[PDB]
RNA sequence: UAGAAAUAGGUGCCCGUACCGCAAACCGACACAGGUAGUCAAGAUGAGAAUUCUAAGGUGAGCGAGCGAACUCUCGUUAAGGAACUCGGCAAAAUGACCCCGUAACUUCGGGAGAAGGGGUGCUCUUAGAGCCGCAGUGAAUAGGCCCAAGCGACUGUUUAUCAAAAACACAGGUCUCUGCUAAACCGUAAGGUGAUGUAUAGGGGCUGACGCCUGCCCGGU
RNA sequence: UGAGUAGCGAAAGACGGGUGAGAAUCCCGUCCACCGAUUGACUAAGGUUUCCAGAGGAAGGCUCGUCCGCUCUGGGUUAGUCGGGUCCUAAGCUGAGGCCGACAGGCGUAGGCGAUGGAUAACAGGUUGAUAUUCCUGUACCACCUAUAUCG
RNA sequence: CUACCCUUGGUCAGGUUGAAGUUCAGGUAACACUGAAUGGAGGACCGAACCGACUUACGUUGAAAAGUGAGCGGAUGAACU
RNA sequence: ACCGAUAGUGAACAGUACCGUGAGGGAAAGGUGAAAAGCACCCCGGAAGGGGAGUGAAAUAGAACCUGAAACCGUGUGCU
């Protein structure tokens, strides 16, 4: 129920190898600057 | 004692409406009843007095930085004119 | 449920105002240990 | 089907309201979901008002709002009339796809995927 | 008893008055599923302020979007069986409204009793019949499960606010005892009080605990 | 640290339009839905400015926020008749003298204070952003004062 | 807050049962006594509000330092406020 | 041959704020610079906040303002 010990530095980090974002799939507009793939301007 | 009786006069909007039906809005004295409000301003400004209605506003609370506090605890009295008018400006 | 404080300005008065504590030797004491300390408050 | 987080009464009445509001609005910005379960709902109204009978007027009554739409000039409707007036003669040489969803991107407040249902 | 008009005009003070108020403003440390006295009381249904849907009027609840895994919680259904479960039928299921029949032992003759157990109910028409429809007619919601037997306590009531509601307390009834009134008993140093503006068919204290039938022997010891 | 983890406090929302640097969350509209012996309306206590308008968005709001019971500035409560005092008493409190007590004090007579009760003259309509049986209009009533002709 | 008490106020949808009395018709020497009607008693019955807190489920760094849901006891009284 | 901001008064700026029905309990919080000379003006931004330009001996003295340790949180990488 509670942590027996604390979590180190390297512990902590070593867990959060996969705690990220990544980039949004994004394509340059042709004609209307970048845009999301499958989507529509909705600004230009 | 007609002039410690009025404080001043009472400028707002709904004051002014109420000048239009020939009311006249006053800041008073704490410690003064209406009679006294009514014979300081036949004193004061040679009018007749129809009426006079009268009111207490407890004191606000304010503040100035950490300084909080409260205003001076106010009486209005609302005087309707029979006869006369007041120039006050 | 119902909580041990239910407010009444007379009984507040009644019991812990000015004259209730003049009213006895105890309640000058009262008054008089607040007025020795300090107080900005020393009754209802 | 899709549940769309709402029990099955709240989901029906949500995708009556929406049926109408396209009918009536002829462009709608809601969710991807709600947009990817009404095309359906509205779909299978606009196949009823191109049937246009009295029995598929009725049927269309089922699932349609009782809302009013002030047209050009001061002249009423209801989105039944329009339904079964100027929407079903627009698509009378169309066999389906009477609307089309186009994506907007995540909103700001929940992150919700935005899109464009348009009728065609 | 001693004792010693109308009309017209005018005058009439102080305090409260905002706002919340069955709550986001009060009491709960919170914009807290709790607590907070009174008043007003629509329609359909109904005995009703029950039930369900509505009126007046108010409100959509200060995180959302998806998905529709395990598991947890709340809810619905279930073949055949029907308490085999379990400490225990715990929980659930069943009963349920109205109208009409019918109803045991026992009993303090009140009761038990809504005992139990049965029947009916929709819609249309004619003046109780004649019809019509469904699986189903108090077609939803709400509305006693019942019976046999034993222990305890007579009974309604009271109790460990917050693990015990009971066989515990109380009780009406019984008995013993004290008390002649400035009563006894009780509070208080006293004054002064309660008892009681009562007076032995009254008041205090102990024990027992409706009612029925009863309540034996021992006074050496305390 | 646990960890971007638990939670974000009973519920029905959808869309259009607007505003804005920014909108699921603010405003407006339509539809839908919930309470309705009450989630409606009005009094009391309690709170004490939270009320209204304009401006704002650091912090507070369990998210957001252009919004707010939050911040800034300016305003808002009107009574002869409503409730209370200038009337009455209950419980209780107090108490001139008085009785009692190491002190301090306790008790108590006349008397007084004290509503939760008794008495007691105003109603309908209109009006504001914010007050209304209080302001305005209409029509009244009560107490006192004066002027023009038994009280106890 | 809570316990008891004092003074002064307030509240209890509906349904059921049917005590004593009274009247009439008998019955009697008189009185008992019988039947119907009426009557409306009760710490009476069923059941909302209201007051409780028996069981169970949930909750147990709670929505809540004692609650919520579903049933449950009382509900003209030693009632509740 | 007393303290020097956890010390010294509880209190250097308070019997206040806050807690409690009440009696009562009771904090935290000092320092720009010599002088406000407290950053004109330009740029991004709704603002907040910044980068310049100025003031100053110093702005990593810019008001959360002397010095600014450690825990803790990041960015780069020499070896692994
Ligand atoms: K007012
Ligand atoms: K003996
Ligand atoms: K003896
Ligand atoms: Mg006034
Ligand atoms: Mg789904
Ligand atoms: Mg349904
Ligand atoms: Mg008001
Ligand atoms: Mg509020
Ligand atoms: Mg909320
Ligand atoms: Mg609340
Ligand atoms: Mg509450
Ligand atoms: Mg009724
Ligand atoms: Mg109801
Ligand atoms: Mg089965
Ligand atoms: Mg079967
Ligand atoms: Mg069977
Ligand atoms: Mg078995
Ligand atoms: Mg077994
Ligand atoms: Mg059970
Ligand atoms: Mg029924
Ligand atoms: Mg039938
Ligand atoms: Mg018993
Ligand atoms: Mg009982
Ligand atoms: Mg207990
Ligand atoms: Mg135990
Ligand atoms: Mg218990
Ligand atoms: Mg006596
Ligand atoms: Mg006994
Ligand atoms: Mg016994
Ligand atoms: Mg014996
Ligand atoms: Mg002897
Ligand atoms: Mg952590
Ligand atoms: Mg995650
Ligand atoms: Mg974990
Ligand atoms: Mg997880
Ligand atoms: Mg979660
Ligand atoms: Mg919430
Ligand atoms: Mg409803
Ligand atoms: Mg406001
Ligand atoms: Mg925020
Ligand atoms: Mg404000
Ligand atoms: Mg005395
Ligand atoms: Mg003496
Ligand atoms: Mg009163
Ligand atoms: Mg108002
Ligand atoms: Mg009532
Ligand atoms: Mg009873
Ligand atoms: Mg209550
Ligand atoms: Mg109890
Ligand atoms: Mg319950
Ligand atoms: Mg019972
Ligand atoms: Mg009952
Ligand atoms: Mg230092
Ligand atoms: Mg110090
Ligand atoms: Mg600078
Ligand atoms: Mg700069
Ligand atoms: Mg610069
Ligand atoms: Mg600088
Ligand atoms: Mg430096
Ligand atoms: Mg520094
Ligand atoms: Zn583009």
């Amino acid at each position: 129920a509670v942590p027996k010990r604390r979590t180190s530095k390297t512990r902590k980090n070593k867990r959060r190898t996969h705690f990220k974002i990544s980039v949004p799939g994004m394509t340059e507009c042709p004609n209307c600057e970048y845009k999301l793939s499958h989507r529509v301007c909705k600004n230009c | 004692e007609a002039r410690d009786i009025l404080k001043r006069p009472v400028i707002t909007e709904k004051s002014s409406e109420a000048m239009a039906e020939d009311k006249y809005t006053f800041d008073v004295d704490t410690r003064v009843n209406k009679t006294q409000v009514k014979m300081a301003v036949e004193e004061i400004f040679n009018v007749k007095v129809a009426s006079v209605n009268i009111m207490n506003y407890k004191p606000k609370k304010k503040r100035m930085g950490r300084y909080q506090g409260y205003t001076n605890k106010r009486r209005k009295a609302i005087v309707t004119l029979k006869e006369g008018s007041i120039d006050l400006f | 449920v119902k909580r041990t404080y239910q407010p009444n300005k007379r009984k507040h008065s009644k019991v812990h105002g000015f004259r209730k504590r003049m009213s006895t030797k105890n309640g000058r004491k009262v008054l008089a240990r607040r007025r020795r300390k300090g107080r900005k408050v020393l009754s209802a | 089907y899709r549940k769309l987080g709402r029990t099955s009464d709240q989901r029906k009445a949500m995708l009556r309201d929406l049926a109408t509001s396209l009918i009536i609005s002829e462009r709608i910005e809601t969710t991807e979901a709600r947009a990817k379960e009404v095309r359906s709902v509205v779909e299978k109204l606009i196949t009823l008002g191109k049937k246009g009978d009295l029995a598929s007027r009725r049927n269309a009554a089922k699932t349609l709002r009782n809302v009013e739409i002030l047209n050009e000039d001061e002249t009423t409707q209801t989105a039944l009339q329009k339904l079964f007036g100027e929407i079903a003669e627009r698509y009378t040489e169309r066999q389906g796809g009477y609307t089309r969803i186009l994506k907007q991107g995540p909103r700001r407040g929940d992150g919700a995927e935005s899109v464009i249902i348009e009728l065609v």
